[PDB]
């Protein structure tokens, strides 16, 4: 069941430029309706070739310098921003423990200036991109992203390399998108053991299980310089774990409040989206910079940015935890909303979802048998991943839900058992 | 005008 747009009646294509239709709510390809990428900005409401007869031609809005854009770049290094040591953790790789992140529930950045204590495996500062090749595969195809066009390509990671040592870069080319996980170059690499240990899917994926393991804690970012990525939170609202190997990269963080996740949703469906900076609209961008050999690590939900200054080569990954769940679930909701492609998506993020339901009873339980209570963020986080099982659990939404449930989850049960578990946690956090 | 974005981090997805 895979679903189709435009008057080409074709499936999604991430490499095409497409726009909606406001009548129908449809998407088309900008080549398919005759809207270049450079005019679609002078359209504030589109209509497609089929409801404009029906129903009058598109809305025309009504100079703007464009996202990703050369001139883009040089004006946001130039712009002031708040000083992010005043809100990020410094902890020390042996400091950065569990502990450490429940103290506050992981919520905000956390920059590691060595990685000593971090249990990070990774090649000498002398890998290079070449080394990458090698260990990938010349002939794999990558998610290339075309920074002036703020668009995203596909060739061959050989390619790439050409285009990288090449004496001559007529376009600014950046891969953020290159998981390397089932390739040889994993074997060099071990992702921080915070990450592990925190790790939804490291720790409660089982074997099997009917549904592919999902695989997003390992990525290899090759960016040029002035290559620019613009706000968003990551997939599935997880937390992002960033080791700059060589070079340098600049974060713009935004915190994940009501009022910023309302102005982000505004933001990512506006018709303006491309010629306005997100960060002139909230009240605090915190600009960061990571370093060589310095590991930074993104909370969940944080709005962010990226620029590259320079030649950077970099190692990171997602990971989804149970410090903060509901702001998971609101990421979720966010991209539900925005329409957003399952390739932009944490997969199968409902089937981890449910295994993580049964393992937080299990804690419950064992918790209050061996006469103990759980932290407070995990009684919000339980609490409001029941309130999502009952929703996609109930009779009227089922349909689209119950593909995701593993076989061997009884929801009726889970869900009661896990209501009656918080229920009795919120009756002895009553008590004091 | 409403358009997806697609310079973003990919999963794979589906
Ligand atoms: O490296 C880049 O240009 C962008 N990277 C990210 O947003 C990330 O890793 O979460
Ligand atoms: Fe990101
Ligand atoms: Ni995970
Ligand atoms: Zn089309
Ligand atoms: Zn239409």
């Amino acid at each position: 069941s895979v679903p189709v747009y435009c008057l080409c009646r074709l499936p999604y294509d991430v490499t095409r430029f497409m726009i909606e239709c406001d009548m129908c709510q449809d998407w088309f390809h900008g080549s398919c309706v005759g809207v270049e990428e450079e005019k679609a900005a002078d359209i504030d409401l589109y209509h497609c070739p089929n409801c404009e007869v029906l129903h009058g031609p598109s809305i025309m809005k009504k100079k703007p310098v464009k996202t990703g854009s050369p001139t883009f770049v040089r004006e946001l290094r130039s712009r002031t921003f708040d000083s992010s040591d005043e809100v990020i953790l410094k902890p020390t790789g042996n400091q950065l423990t569990v502990e450490f992140l429940e103290e506050n529930s992981f919520s905000v950045p956390i920059l590691v200036l060595k990685k000593d204590g971090l249990g990070m495996t990774l090649p000498s500062p002398s890998f290079t991109v070449r080394d990458v090749e090698h260990y990938v595969g010349s002939d794999k195809e990558i998610d290339v992203i075309d920074v002036t066009r703020q668009a995203d390509c596909k060739m061959k990671l050989g390619d790439f390399v050409k285009y990288y040592y090449s004496g001559k870069r007529e376009k600014v080319l950046n891969v953020i998108s290159l998981e390397f996980s089932d390739t040889r170059l994993s074997n060099l690499v071990e992702t921080p053991k915070i990450v592990r240990k925190l790790s939804w899917v490291e720790n409660l994926w089982p074997e099997e299980c009917v549904f592919e393991r999902p695989n997003v804690q390992k990525y290899c970012l090759m960016s040029v310089r002035d290559s620019y990525t613009d706000f968003h939170i990551d997939f599935g609202g997880t937390s992002v774990w960033y080791h700059v190997l060589k070079g340098e990269k600049i974060f713009y963080l935004i915190r994940p409040t009501n009022a910023n996740l309302t102005l982000f949703e505004c933001w990512s469906s506006s018709s303006n989206q491309n010629e306005m900076f997100f960060g002139d609209q909230v009240d605090k961008c915190y600009k960061c910079s990571v370093k060589q050999g310095q590991t930074l690590f993104i909370p969940t939900g944080w709005i962010h940015a990226v620029l590259t200054p320079v030649d950077c080569l970099a190692f990171g990954g997602n990971f989804l935890h149970s410090l903060n769940i509901e702001m998971q679930l609101k990421a979720y909701e966010i991209e539900k909303r925005l329409s957003t492609a399952d390739l932009f998506r944490f997969p199968n993020f409902e089937t981890i979802c449910w295994y993580v339901g049964k393992h937080i009873l299990d804690i419950f339980r064992g918790l209050r048998e061996n006469r103990r209570h759980p932290a407070s963020y995990l009684v919000h986080g339980g609490k409001a991943l029941n309130l999502a099982f009952r929703a996609w659990t109930r009779k009227e939404a089922l349909p689209d839900h119950e593909d995701e449930i593993p076989e061997t989850v009884r929801t009726v049960q889970l869900i009661k058992d896990l209501a009656r578990e918080i229920r009795l946690v919120e009756d002895i956090f009553q008590q004091n | 005008a409403r358009t997806k974005q697609t310079a973003r981090k990919s999963t794979g997805g589906k």
